[PDB]
Formats: structure tokens, C-alpha cells, sequence
């Protein structure tokens, strides 16, 4: 009889169309097959759709929408160049988002929603502009830093989703060691939060992380500050303002609860 | 040249150079559309290919001293003043070819529009002037869509000579493209340079073309054509009046249009003068109507405002009089039997006049023209004759459209041609001299 | 300040109080005669209340000045709204702001 | 049509009119000019009223160019009679004007000093009539916009003048104005001592004070009698109006005299405070001529006249609203309807693009951006140009684009990025959702039915600029999502079944302008979520009768769509299977 | 046309190639509907046979080797789920020594003169991942001191054993039957 479903409409209609007629578009192309695909395997959105599923009590349903609302400008101030306005909306978010009881009751909730990804994208984008020209909107960064690090303490599944990024954060580690009243608020002290006090973390670090951290104290104890000389600090050969930040990463790296990580 | 060496002595290799900016731009040219998808993928990779190569050799900056040492110069003329007058006719050719050059070396490459943000200051600032213009303005659109980074540059005195540009250069769509590609670049907005583009270019109202939702307008006259001339015999003086039996303020969220008075003919032609056939026009749009709407007289579209006992719109159960004076020329009106503080004087009496009304939407008004088709609520000024004594003895009077157009069946519709003047209107007798 | 125009006359009797909300039909109006809003078009009547510095003050002393069921022109001249920095992509500087308002209920 | 003849067109939208089709013409094979569109053509006339337009560069009379000012001269435009004694040349007087006009104050108020010559605000400009161009046949002045006079003998004395004088409630003239469209003198009165003036081309300055609105003119260095007052707000264009009896007959010499600012800074905003004369590509020489076409509108009012009785007049009566939108050109001082773009290749792409700016400039919500385009473009205006079907194709989907962007982008975006997350909570009509409506195991029709996930919250703000609050710049502004839906779902029903005839004719004039941007306007509200129940039942039948039965006509399915138009339908069916997955989902977690 | 939206996809100009979660996807189809997979009869051997070579048939008449060719060279040696995917879809349709489409992939290359496939194909061996005692070590030492394991497989050693073996079998796959032609070109 007839289709009598939607999944043999469409199965029956992109066929149709693509045996009609030599489709130029790509896009309409891949349209029709990712249709066709998604009717043919019916069981993979289920398998993509239930780990992002999470259900909550019907007490929490309000707090549960204030902290969407605030995720979503979040996540909407990526689609939009850094500003002021783009730095206060962001701070009001993440105020927001930490005061919410949800953010202490549902880790796992906050896991699949990938706030942490955001936030990290944002504050990497911030980083990659204007990167040479020290740090602009050092308040975002500090903030970011802050949330990622409350976010790693708050469980320790959160510290290992937040320690899978650990390479990436390394490259965008030397960024405000130099500038005081930022110490704990740049992405260095984001990765050591994220290997501080688990062993199954610290073993899992990999040498090349080791490497780059030793090669940026290399660095640091061979040629001096560009920003505190031209701030007009006597122009020592080396820097011991970032050697002393690289060190107390390394710290955490090597020594885990009492003892020491021999490897 | 620049350092006023002879003439003679300075050899320019013009020729050359404007041949060598042919083949670059032959060379630089991109793929075809009709072209093969592999063969205008390999075209495009040696079109990359090409691009960095010269921009890693510089010659991006080559290309900017050459535009530069062009531009030192003001025009053609002076810079065939300076240098040879073969060199003058070149000028503005080598100057395209060159800024040609320079898009198709930075056109697409995400690197040489990245390294050319430093200079991007350098080409907004000969925006202005008009031998460079189009180069500029391509280069600056290829530069602003390939590189994110060349955006963050852009300030508010940079976006102000952009639009200074539509304001001083006309109406040009490839500058808004421009704009457009300020606003949003690869999927990102920039908040500061929306904001700035709006509060710097919409408030004015003087570049962009503007809409608005116009109620449609339809006027209604009788059948006289009443004009004064020397030698003929035509009272110079009328009178006619107009009841309000309903009347909506607002139809639509637009006012109601309803305004009464006289229109002159141009010349002795039947059609009305001066103005469009239809449209949100009424009486008193033009300098051939003279109307009145309960508070202002209206006349070449300027409304001024009269004073009358209890002045209003008018509303139902309005009574307006009208009354021409063509003697010594003169429109004054009374509403409600009281009259109003103002009238319209020495206009144009070359014409025929008649009587008219302009509405809207929302309207039922009617004529009271005398005697057999109406009694005046108010007695006429002394002197003044009503309306219908002006009628030709064997036709009759009837209100139809003053302009010939109006709702029907489409096939229907009479198309009429240019009508005849009416030389009857004034009986001007001519007796042969004896 | 600004001046009123009457249109169409209202009851002369009631006008606004103090800590009443008005409801208007507003079209504004810019001296060259371009529109730039309409509570019409937007076929919502605008109800604000009387003296809580919540309307532009010469739109607030023409709708006191009015009566109920009246309908003015009110005439706004620059200092009394959008002195000098107007309003961002609507109004520009120093511009004189002439308002056709009907006061349609009083609350 | 000829002097005082009538003539009708049939074009045979309806074949029955068509009187002699029958007997020739319909066994031959060719078809009715109108044999299969669902709307009536546009009618184009010739156009009675002259206007303003540029001399064309291929004008076989007129020659314009532009001259260059040097540091000892000024910027100069000269016309030149091209024919001039040739055969066929016309000798008849021609009328030019400059592009932009000099605005007058709003309100009137009651070598050279660089202060006061920043201060004031006289503008000049002057014209040299050539030597051996008899200066009685060149008129010089201004005009203002509502000049559309062609009379071919022109003088002073027939120009369109009114006095309008208000009084006092005695009678007293308190004030008088004349009120003309305009204001020129004659050079060959002019000029006082007559004969020789070789010495120089005669040199008529005409003078303009925009605080005052006097209009005095300077001729050969001595100040005329002549002077005109004009009232506030005028717009006057710099004009001469000459007959060619030369070669070479005036040139408009844009410079300055002592203690005045040049035409130029009077005429751009840009260059105000700049006393230097210039003259941007932007001005130019335009004539007075005949050559243009005028757009019959497809409906009419609907007036009705009677005689009631010989003691009641004639009525008049109107009472059914019609509306057009109006396209002012700023710098021209006139308007023109939208629909007239049609032909208007230029003005049509330039509007186009400023759509496609406003869409822009409140892209990925601006909200106090698209608060401030709501004053620019408003509800009146959208929904006129949605509904409208005679719209321009381009301007049909920039108007489409305008209002999702405005108004709908924001929460659609919203609902996209929160759409596969799926926050159930565990509330009683949660656990009340089953698989499948009933015990028989049959799907229900996609969307419809109770679905609990978490959704983000739609809120909106309303427009209004006399307010002086902030909070309004939050939140896209108000629309009325019920008006829009009723109108998008019958215009949906109307395009299906009259696109299923293939007319000749569509709207927007093309397949693609006629479904794109009407599937993506319902696609978006279908995403925000606006269609409750019986609507989303409609637009389901739409879509495909057969499939979604409750419990021949052909949909867009099988309608036989263009490329564009299939990738809104992919695009719809997507949201389908998104909309099933998530009922699943909400299934699944009633269960547990 | 899936196939040939591949093709340009893959032929595209990119810096790296961007994973495609269609091409994921219809790759991983077409291989399984390839291959299709106690002592069997001739003739239930020799149907067996001729159906692979009809199943393989039904992608190598539409052009899948070019396409499986393009994907590798625009890999350009960076190891990934779509080299992965692209290296099943190879051995599916060259299970067996198909001639055919030894033949084919044999004559697109030498007439592309494609270097980037050979470039992509070294990279991609350099790419490949063995045994770590270090990784071992510390993922033993985890499991003495007993804390949760983090991942049930722990395959840090050996980072990808199907990978390596889908590129060497293809490559095996590539000269079977003694194609002396693929013996020299390689």
C-alpha cells in the first residue's frame, strides 16, 4: 500500500530524485544521502541521541533552565568577535552557572552539555587574537582559567574530560605567567588542576608534555622578559617570573599525594 | 621624475611595464566556471602555488611602492606635465593593471591577505579620489572576505570613508558588499563594526532608498470646466459645498486621506494638471490643486496651518464651502458656515478650474453643487453662483473620476488616447472685421 | 517646551493624574516628515505611566496636557528629546521629534 | 492610441472573451498571450508628466562634460550642443538642473574671514553663458522638485505661483507666502548695459541663504533687483533652462565668491565644513525629458457614485483599505512605487543589496540592531511584502531574509543549538508518554503528540523608541507569530496548488523566488515551534497527503521542485526525523 | 553520484583532510556490502567467488578505486578514522586479487602522475604506532595500585593494530596474483 511511514517516504523519495535527476548541488547531495542514511540506520540516533540524555528531578526544573539559558549565551558568544560587551556577558554567564545548584548536583549533566569545551573555545579564540600583543581581555582569560579550574576540582571524571585537552592547553600555556595578580587564572594552572592529586592522570601524562613544559623553562632561563624590560625592569638574561610558573607545574607533574610519580 | 631629472634623460619603460601587467594578469587569471572540476582544482592549485611564491619573493610590496609612485602624481595631465604625454595616456592604465594585479595576487589566499592588514590602513586612505577608486574597493572587498585578521584593523574612521564614499560617489552596490562583508566575515559577527555601520549610516536617511506603506489616494470632480479669459462669458465667481456623512480617522494604521477644494486644468486640456494619475496624491500635492483638510490649506504639497472656531479634522457631519473668486484670484472656504483665517491668492488663471475632493479609504461625502442636485446648508456669499449653473446646457452633470483610469474587468478597460483642448469652454465670440 | 495641536477634540474634562498609566496610539515623525515609529503599525496600543521618567519628557507634558479621548500633535524639540546624542541609527542629533498621539484610556 | 481614441486589449486570460480566436488561431496552434497565469499582466504606459533624468552619454543633441578645477580655476560642467548647425538639430528651449538640491532651514531664524566663513550658510554657484549664445534664450535659478513643466516657449511670467495668506480672526494678513516652483531670472534682462560682454561669458551668480531662504543673484559682478523669498524647508536644485543657439551654451561653474561657502558644502554632509569647491561624480547634469514608462497598478479603489435625490447630492463613497508601498529616492525628493523596480535594473539591485545590509548589520543577534532596523523597515511594510504578489523575485527574498533576521533568527538559533540535548524531566505527563498512541502499532504523525523535554524560553521585546529603558535591548523584537503563521500556512496552500498548474507566471517570476523563501519562513517557524496541533496537521498534508492521513492533489514531494527548493525540503524532513527521535527519546525515559 | 561527491570531496583543495561523518559512514556500507561475509563444495566455492566479484563490481564500475586512491592522497600521511575507513573500502574491493581493479588503481595513478598517494602512503607508515614498554608499565602500575581503570581496552600500547594491518594487507592486496606491475611501481 502506501508508505504509511516517514522513514519509507523519505527512503523512497531521495531515491527517486536521485534517479530522476543528475543532482548538481553538493549540498543537496549530501542532504539526501545523510536522510537516506539517518532512515536506513534507525538504531544509530538512538545511539548517538542517548548520551546526550539526562534526566532530572521535577524540583530542579526551573534552576535546570536559568543554567540552559545561561549556557546558551555562552555558547552563542562563539559565533561573535571579542568586545566588552562580549567579556560582561560572559562574566555574568559563568557567575551565573557557578551559583546554580545544578552545576554541584549533576556532573555529569554539565559533562555532556560540554560546557568546559566551550568555555575553552572561547578563551582560546580570545588567545589567538591579538596572541603577540600580550593578552587582551585578560579579565576573560582570568575567568575562564578560574571556572576550568573550579570545574576540574568539582569532581574527578570532570578533572580527566578536562585533562583529555591537557596537550592543546600546553601550547596556550605561555600566556600570562608574567603579568601578577593573574597567578591561578592562566591556562598552566588550568592544566596543572587538571593532573593535580590523581595518580591515574599523572601516569597517564605523556613525555612530550614533559618536554614542552621543560623546553618553555629552557626558554625562560636563557633569554629575559620582553614585557617587564619594556615596562623597564632591569634587563636581566632570564626570566625566573615564568621559569618559577613552569617549576610549579612541573611540581604537580612529578609529586602526587606524598609520593613521588617515579616515572 | 620625482626628483625633476630631465625628461630625455629618465627612461620609463611604459611599454613594457603595461605589456608585463597583461601577462601577470593573464598568468594570475582564475580558473573558468565551465571549466572540469579537476581541471579548475589543478588550475587553482597553481594559482596558490603562484601566489605564494611572489608574495614570499614580495611582490605585493612592489606592486604598492609602483601604486605609490603613481599616486604622487594628481592626474594624467600632471603626471604627462612630469613625465612624457605617451606616459600621460598610460598613467591611468598602468594604475588599473597595477591595482588588477594586486587583487589577483591577494584574491582567495588566506596568507597574503594576512600580511597585507598592515597596509590596509595605507589603501583605504586613497579611497576618495576617483582614478583609483574600483581597484581599491575590490582590493578592500578581497582583502576583508578572505582574512578574518584584517577586520580587527577596521576603525570608525576607516568605516566613515566608506560611507563617505556612497555619500560623495552615488549609489553603488559593490561598496555595500563591502560593508556587508565588515559586518560578518566566516560565520563570526563583529558587534563593534555592526553597531558602527548602523549609528553612522542609517539614522541619516539620505543615501539608502527609503520605504513606506502609502494609502492609495483617488480624486472625484464633477463634470464643469469653469475658467476665466478675456472676452468670454463665464461668471467669474462659484460656489459649492461638500457634506461629511462618515468618516474613519483610521482605516489602516495610516491616517485617512480627505481634503476638498479646486484643481486647475494645465492649459485648456481636460486632464489635470501637474499631477500623477495615481498614487498617495491628492489635492493640494501640486501647484495645480488648492485644498483644505479641516486644519491646514494645502497647496504644492506644503500644508500651512489656518485658524478656525474650534478647528478639527474633518469628521462626520462636517460641512465645507467652497468658493473661487477668479476676478481677482482668490479661494476661500468656510466650514461649518464659520470660515477659516486664510485663503489661496494670484495663482495661475491660464487654466479651466473645477471642483474636487481627494480621499482615502474609509470616505462618503457628497457634493452639494445646487440647486436641482443639491440645497447649500449655508446661503452662498453674495455675488458667488453655485456650481451647477456652469454646466452646458445640453449635457449633464455628473461627478466622475478626475483622471480616466479606474477599477474594471481588465479586458474591459478603455485605453484612452491624448483627448482633444476645449477651445468651446471659453465662448470667446470673434466677429470678422467690416 | 512643546507644543500641542488638536486635531481631533476629546472630552476637555478628564486629563492624566498622578501615578495614572496612559494608553496612547503614537506616530512619531521626524521635522522633515520621515516616520521612524508607530504604535499603530505595530497595532499595539503603548501604555506608560505618568511620571515615572520612563517616556521622553516632551512626549510625557504633551499626553499630561492632553485630555481623555483627544487627539494632538505634539512637537518635540531637540533638548526635550535625544538632545544630542539621539538615538542610535533612529533619530539623529539635534533633531525635532513631531508626534500625532490620540490618548485612547486613562488608568 | 491616437488624438481622442479608445481601444481595449484582450489578452486572453479567459479564452471565452476572445471573440475571433475560434475561427482563426486556435486550429493553427497559437496560444493566448495570457494562456495560463493565475494573476493579470501589468500594464505599462507612456508617461504624461516629463522628469528629471541624466543626459545619456549616447544623446544625439546633448553633450555634457565635465571639466576639472585647477588651483586658478573651478570645477566647471558645460553643455554642448552636439547638432548644432546640422540637419534634423531642434532648436526648441531645453531644461537642466544638477542632481542634488540646497535644503533650507527647518526653522528660520529672526581676504576672506575664515569665521564668519565657517559660520554661515550661504552656498553659491555660477553660470558662464558662452560668448555668441544669446543671453535672452538662457534662463538661470532654481527649482524645486514639483517643477514638470514642457511648455516649448518658456518665460518668467507663466511660472506656477500661489499666496497662500493666513489671518487673524479680524482679517488682518498677518503673513503671506508666495509659494512657486521656480525661482530664475533671464540673463539677457539681466545684463544692464546690454550688447558687449565678450570681455568674459556672461556670469549670472545666483546666491542661496539657508538660514533665510533669500535668493539673490549676482550678474557680472553688480547685485540684480530681482529676489525671491522662499519658506522653510525648500529643497532647491541649481537649474538653467537655455535654447541652443550656439555650440557651446552655459556651463555651471561650481565655485565661490568672498564671505560664501561653494554649492558643494551645501550639498554633501561630508564636505560641510570645507570651503575649498568641489564637485563629486555624484552630481551631474540631468534634463527634463519624455522618454519614461509608468506602471498601471493591478488593483484600483473602489468608489461608488450616486445621485441619492435631488436634495442630497451626489455620495461619494470608499470604504475597502488598499495600500502600495512607496520607494523615495532622498537625494531626487521623490518616490516611486516598489513595484515599479521591475524594470528599474539599477535601483533594483541597489535596494536588494541594502536588504541584504540590513540583514547583515543585526546578524547573529544584534537585538538592539534589529530594534533600530524595526523603525527603518516595519511590521506594515514585512507583511505587505511577503504577502504581495507582484513583488520583484529579489526583493521578495531580501524581504523574507529581513524578517526571519529581524524577528525569528534568534530563537530559531536558540532551539537549533539546544536541539540534540535532550533534558527530560520526570514528571507525571512524562511518565504518561507511550511509543505509540494506542495498542495498534501504527506512528503517529510526526510532531504531534506531548513532548516534556526542556526548551529554551521565547521572549520578546517591544519596539517602541519613545521609551527611554534599556531592558528592551534584550530579546528580539515582537512579531505576531499567529498573523505570520495563518498567512505563511495560505500562501503554503495557495503555491501548492497553483504551482501544480506550472503557470506561465509565478510569483517573484520564477519557480525558486516562489518557493524558497516561503518554505524557509515556515521551515524557521516550524523550528521555533509556533505550529501547535491542527497547523502542523495542515502543513504535514501539505507537505504529503497520503503519508499523513488522519488516523488527486500532489504534494511538494512529488511536485517536481528545483534544486534550491529540495534542499528546504531535506532540510523539513530532517527536522521531521529530529522531532521522531526526540519522542523516542522521551519514550524511552518514560519507561525507565 | 555518492561515489563522485566523494571523489571531488576528496579531490577538493584543503590543507588537511576534514573528517566527513557521510563519507564515515557510506564507506563503511559500501566495504560491508562488498564483502558480505563446515567444508564447502566446489561449486558453492566457485558462486561464493563470482558473487564477491559481482559485489565488487558493483562499486568499481562507478568508480570507488579512484575514489579510494583520491582519500589516501589527500590524507597527505596524517593517520585518522577516514584513512581508516578509506583502507577497509580498499581491501573490500580488492579482496580476492581483483585484477580488475588492480588494474584500474594502476592506470589512474600513472596517468594523474600522482606523488601525493606515494607521499601519503610512507607518511602514514611512519605514522603507525607499536609496542610501548613505557605505556605498558604505567598502565600495569595502575592496575597493581588497583584504581578504576579509565578505559576497558587500554590500548595506549598498540595504539591502532586494526589500522596497521588494514594498510599492509591492502598494500599486499595491491600486488597480489604477482602483479609484476605493482611490484615495479611500488
Amino acid at each position: 500500500k502506501k508508505s504509511s511511514t516517514l522513514q519509507q517516504l523519505i527512503s523512497e523519495t531521495m531515491v527517486r530524485w536521485a534517479q530522476e535527476s543528475v543532482i548538481e548541488d553538493p549540498e543537496l547531495v549530501r542532504a539526501m544521502f545523510v536522510l537516506l542514511h539517518r532512515q536506513y540506520d534507525g538504531i544509530g540516533g538512538l545511539v548517538r541521541a542517548l548520551p546526550k540524555t539526562y534526566t532530572i528531578n521535577g524540583v530542579s526544573v526551573e534552576d535546570t533552565i536559568n543554567l540552559l539559558a545561561s549556557l546558551g549565551q555562552i555558547r552563542s558568544l562563539l559565533s561573535v568577535r571579542m568586545g566588552k560587551e562580549e567579556e560582561k556577558l560572559m562574566i555574568r554567564g559563568l557567575g551565573d552557572i557557578m551559583n546554580n545548584k545544578v552545576f554541584y548536583q549533576h556532573p555529569n549533566l554539565m559533562r555532556a552539555l560540554g560546557m568546559h569545551e566551550t568555555v575553552m573555545e572561547v578563551m582560546v579564540n580570545v588567545l589567538g587574537g591579538g596572541e603577540s600583543k600580550e593578552i587582551t581581555f585578560p579579565k576573560m582569560v582570568a575567568n575562564c582559567c578560574r571556572f576550568l579550574c573550579y570545574f576540574c576540582r568539582i569532581s574527578r571524571q570532570n578533572q580527566k574530560a578536562m585533562f583529555d585537552h591537557l596537550s592543546y592547553l600546553l601550547e596556550n600555556s605561555s600566556v600570562g605567567l608574567a603579568s601578577p595578580a593573574m597567578r591561578g587564572s592562566t591556562p598552566l594552572d588550568v592544566a596543572a588542576a587538571s593532573v593535580m592529586d590523581n595518580n591515574e592522570l599523572a601516569l597517564a601524562l605523556r613525555e612530550p608534555d614533559l618536554e614542552k613544559v621543560v623546553r618553555y623553562l629552557a626558554g625562560c632561563g636563557l633569554q629575559s622578559c620582553q614585557m617587564l624590560v619594556s615596562k623597564g625592569y632591569p634587563d636581566i638574561g632570564w626570566n625566573p617570573v615564568e621559569g618559577e610558573r613552569y617549576l610549579d607545574f612541573l611540581r604537580f607533574a612529578v609529586f602526587c599525594n606524598g609520593e613521588s610519580v617515579e616515572e | 621624475l620625482s626628483k625633476k631629472a630631465k625628461a630625455s634623460t629618465v627612461d620609463l619603460p611604459i611599454e613594457s611595464v603595461s605589456l608585463s601587467l597583461q601577462d601577470l594578469i593573464g598568468y594570475f587569471h582564475p580558473p573558468d566556471e565551465h571549466l572540469e572540476h579537476e581541471d579548475k582544482q589543478n588550475r587553482l592549485r597553481a594559482l596558490k602555488n603562484r601566489q605564494n611564491l611572489f608574495q614570499e619573493e614580495g611582490m605585493i610590496n612592489l606592486v604598492l611602492e609602483c601604486i605609490d609612485r603613481l599616486h604622487v602624481y594628481s592626474s594624467a595631465a600632471h603626471f604627462a606635465d612630469v613625465a612624457g604625454r605617451e606616459a600621460g595616456e598610460s598613467w591611468k592604465s598602468i594604475l588599473n593593471s597595477l591595482y588588477e594585479l594586486l587583487a589577483a595576487l591577494i584574491r582567495g589566499n588566506r596568507k597574503n591577505c594576512a600580511q597585507f592588514s598592515g597596509s590596509l590602513d595605507w589603501l583605504i586612505s586613497r579611497l576618495e579620489r576617483l582614478e583609483a577608486s574600483s581597484g581599491i574597493l575590490e582590493v578592500l572587498h578581497c582583502v576583508l572576505v578572505e582574512s578574518p585578521e584584517a577586520l580587527n584593523i577596521i576603525k570608525e574612521g576607516h568605516i566613515k570613508s566608506i560611507i563617505s564614499l556612497l555619500d560623495k560617489h552615488g549609489r553603488n552596490h559593490k561598496v555595500l558588499d563591502v560593508l556587508c562583508s565588515l559586518c560578518v566575515c566566516h560565520g563570526v559577527a563583529v558587534r563593534s563594526n555592526q553597531h558602527l555601520i548602523c549609528d553612522n549610516l542609517l539614522p541619516g536617511r539620505d543615501l539608502l532608498l527609503q520605504t513606506r506603506l502609502v494609502n492609495h489616494v483617488s480624486s472625484m470632480r464633477p463634470n464643469i470646466f469653469l475658467g476665466v479669459s478675456e472676452g468670454s462669458a463665464q461668471y467669474k465667481k462659484w460656489y459649492y459645498e461638500l457634506m461629511v456623512d462618515h468618516t474613519e480617522p483610521f482605516v489602516t494604521a495610516e491616517a485617512t486621506h480627505l481634503r476638498v477644494g479646486w484643481a486647475s486644468t494645465e492649459g485648456y486640456s481636460p486632464y489635470p494638471g501637474g499631477g500623477e494619475e495615481w498614487g498617495g496624491n491628492g489635492v493640494g500635492d501640486d501647484l495645480f490643486s488648492y485644498g483644505f483638510d479641516g486644519l491646514h490649506l494645502w497647496s504644492g504639497c506644503i500644508a500651512r496651518t489656518v485658524s478656525s472656531p474650534n478647528q478639527h479634522l474633518l469628521r462626520t457631519d462636517d460641512v465645507i464651502s467652497c468658493c473661487l473668486d477668479l476676478s481677482a484670484p482668490s479661494i476661500s472656504f468656510r466650514i461649518n458656515g464659520q470660515p477659516v483665517q486664510g485663503m489661496f491668492e494670484n495663482f495661475n488663471i491660464d487654466g479651466l478650474f473645477f471642483p474636487v475632493v481627494s480621499f482615502s479609504a474609509g470616505i462618503k461625502v457628497r457634493f452639494l453643487l445646487g440647486g436641482r442636485h443639491g440645497e447649500f446648508k449655508f446661503l452662498p456669499p453674495p455675488g458667488y453662483a453655485p456650481c451647477y449653473e456652469a454646466v452646458l446646457p445640453k449635457e449633464k452633470l455628473k461627478v466622475e473620476h478626475s483622471r480616466e483610469y479606474k477599477q474594471e474587468r481588465t479586458y474591459t478597460r478603455d485605453l484612452l488616447g491624448p483627448t482633444v483642448s476645449l477651445t468651446q469652454a471659453a465662448f470667446t465670440p470673434i466677429p470678422v472685421d467690416t | 517646551g512643546v507644543e500641542i495641536e488638536t486635531i481631533s477634540p476629546g472630552d476637555g474634562r478628564t486629563f492624566p493624574k498622578k501615578g495614572q498609566t496612559c494608553v496612547v496610539h503614537y506616530t512619531g515623525m521626524l521635522q522633515n516628515g520621515k516616520k521612524f515609529d508607530s504604535s499603530r503599525d505595530r497595532n499595539k496600543p503603548f501604555k506608560f505611566r505618568i511620571g515615572k521618567q520612563e517616556v521622553i519628557k516632551g512626549f510625557e507634558e504633551g499626553a499630561a496636557q492632553m485630555s481623555l479621548g483627544q487627539r494632538a500633535k505634539l512637537t518635540c524639540t531637540p533638548d526635550v528629546a535625544y538632545g544630542a546624542t539621539g538615538h542610535p541609527g533612529v533619530i539623529p542629533p539635534n533633531a525635532t521629534l513631531i508626534f500625532d498621539v490620540e490618548l485612547l484610556n486613562l488608568e | 492610441l491616437g488624438v481622442a481614441q479608445v481601444g481595449r486589449m484582450n489578452f486572453g486570460k479567459d479564452v471565452s472573451t476572445l471573440k475571433y480566436f475560434t475561427i482563426c488561431g486556435l486550429q493553427e496552434g497559437y496560444e493566448p498571450f495570457a494562456v495560463n497565469t493565475n494573476r493579470d499582466i501589468t500594464m505599462w504606459l507612456s508617461k504624461r508628466l516629463p522628469q528629471f533624468l541624466q543626459v545619456p552619454s549616447n544623446h544625439e543633441h546633448i553633450e555634457v562634460t565635465r571639466i576639472d578645477g585647477t588651483i586658478d580655476s573651478s570645477p566647471c560642467l558645460k553643455v554642448t550642443q552636439k547638432s548644432f548647425g546640422s540637419q534634423n538639430s531642434n532648436t526648441d528651449i531645453m531644461f537642466y538642473r544638477l542632481s542634488m538640491p540646497i535644503e533650507c532651514a527647518e526653522v528660520f531664524s529672526k581676504r576672506d574671514d575664515y569665521d564668519f566663513l565657517m559660520q554661515t550658510s550661504t552656498y553659491y554657484y555660477s553660470v558662464r553663458i558662452f560668448p555668441g549664445q544669446e543671453p535672452a534664450n538662457v534662463w538661470v535659478g532654481w527649482i524645486t522638485s514639483d517643477f514638470h513643466q514642457y511648455d516649448t516657449g518658456f518665460d518668467l511670467d507663466r511660472v506656477r505661483t500661489v499666496t497662500v495668506t493666513l489671518g487673524d480672526e479680524k482679517g488682518k494678513v498677518h503673513e503671506s507666502i508666495k509659494r512657486s516652483n521656480c525661482y530664475m531670472v533671464c540673463a539677457g534682462e539681466s545684463m544692464s548695459p546690454g550688447q558687449g560682454r565678450n570681455n568674459n561669458g556672461l556670469e549670472i551668480g545666483c546666491v542661496v541663504d539657508a538660514a533665510s531662504g533669500l535668493l539673490t543673484f549676482i550678474a557680472n559682478g553688480k547685485e540684480l533687483s530681482t529676489y525671491y523669498q522662499v519658506e522653510p524647508s525648500t529643497k532647491l536644485f541649481p537649474a538653467v533652462f537655455a535654447q541652443a543657439t550656439s555650440p557651446n551654451v552655459f556651463q555651471f561653474e561650481l565655485g565661490r565668491i568672498k564671505n560664501v561657502m561653494p554649492l558643494s558644502a551645501g550639498l554633501f554632509k561630508s564636505e560641510h565644513k570645507n570651503p575649498v569647491p568641489q564637485c563629486p561624480p555624484r552630481l551631474h547634469v540631468q534634463f527634463l525629458s519624455h522618454v519614461l514608462w509608468s506602471r498601471m497598478p493591478n488593483q484600483f479603489l473602489k468608489v461608488d457614485v450616486s445621485r441619492i435625490s435631488e436634495r442630497q447630492g451626489w455620495l461619494v463613497q470608499c470604504l475597502d483599505p488598499l495600500q502600495f508601498m512607496s520607494l523615495h529616492i532622498p537625494e531626487e525628493n521623490r518616490s516611486v512605487d516598489i513595484l515599479e523596480l521591475t524594470e528599474q535594473e539599477e535601483l533594483l539591485k541597489f535596494h536588494y543589496h541594502t536588504l541584504r545590509l540590513y540583514s547583515a548589520v543585526c546578524a547573529l543577534g544584534n537585538h538592539r540592531v534589529a530594534h533600530a532596523l524595526c523603525s527603518h523597515v516595519d511590521e506594515p511594510q514585512l507583511l505587505y511584502a511577503i504577502e504581495n504578489k507582484y513583488m520583484p523575485g529579489l526583493l521578495r527574498a531580501g524581504y523574507y531574509d529581513l524578517l526571519i533576521d529581524i524577528h525569528l533568527s534568534s530563537y530559531a538559533t536558540a532551539r537549533l543549538m539546544m536541539n540534540n540535548e535532550y533534558i527530560v524531566p520526570m514528571t507525571e505527563e512524562t511518565k504518561s508518554i507511550t511509543l505509540f498512541p494506542d495498542e495498534n502499532k501504527k506512528h503517529g504523525l510526526p510532531g504531534i503528540g506531548l513532548s516534556t523535554s526542556l526548551r529554551p524560553r521565547m521572549q520578546f521585546s517591544s519596539p517602541s523608541f519613545v521609551s527611554i529603558s534599556n531592558e528592551c535591548y534584550q530579546y528580539s523584537p515582537e512579531f505576531p507569530l499567529d498573523i505570520l503563521k495563518s498567512k505563511t500556512i495560505q500562501m503554503l496552500t495557495e503555491a501548492v496548488k497553483e504551482g501544480s498548474l506550472h503557470a506561465r507566471d509565478p510569483v517573484g517570476g520564477t519557480t525558486e523566488f516562489l518557493f524558497v523563501p516561503l518554505i524557509k519562513l515556515f521551515y524557521t517557524l516550524l523550528i521555533m515551534g509556533i505550529f501547535h496541533n491542527e497547523d502542523l496537521k495542515h502543513i504535514l498534508q501539505l507537505i504529503e497527503p497520503s503519508v499523513f492521513k488522519e488516523a488527486p492533489k500532489e504534494g511538494l514531494l512529488q511536485m517536481k521542485l528545483p534544486e534550491p527548493v529540495k534542499l528546504q525540503m531535506c532540510l523539513l524532513l530532517q527536522y521531521l526525523c529530529d522531532c521522531q527521535v526526540r519522542h523516542r527519546i522521551e519514550a524511552i525515559v518514560a519507561f525507565s | 553520484q555518492l561515489i563522485l561527491l566523494f571523489s571531488r570531496t576528496a579531490l577538493t583543495e584543503k590543507c588537511k583532510l576534514e573528517e566527513d561523518f557521510l563519507y564515515m559512514a557510506y564507506a563503511d556500507i559500501m566495504a560491508k556490502s562488498c564483502h558480505d561475509e563446515e567444508v564447502k563444495s566446489f561449486e558453492e566455492k566457485e558462486m561464493e567467488k563470482q558473487k564477491l566479484l559481482y559485489q565488487q563490481a558493483r562499486l568499481h564500475d562507478r568508480g570507488a578505486a579512484e575514489m579510494v586512491l583520491q582519500t589516501i592522497s589527500a590524507s597527505k600521511g596524517e593517520t585518522g578514522p577516514m584513512v581508516a575507513a578509506t583502507l577497509k573500502l580498499g581491501i573490500a574491493i580488492l579482496n580476492g586479487g581483483n585484477s580488475t581493479v588492480q588494474q584500474k588503481m594502476l592506470d589512474y595513478l600513472k596517468e594523474k602522475k600522482d606523488v601525493g598517494f606515494f607521499q601519503s602512503l610512507a607518511g602514514l607508515m611512519q605514522s603507525c604506532s607499536v609496542l610501548d614498554l613505557n605505556a605498558f608499565e604505567r598502565q600495569n602500575k595502575a592496575e597493581g595500585l588497583g584504581m578504576v581503570t579509565e578505559e576497558g581496552s587500554g590500548e595506549k600500547v598498540l595504539q591502532d593494530d586494526e589500522f596497521t594491518c588494514d594498510l599492509f594487507r591492502f598494500l599486499q592486496l595491491l600486488c597480489e596474483g604477482h602483479n609484476s606491475d605493482f611490484q615495479n611501481y611500488l
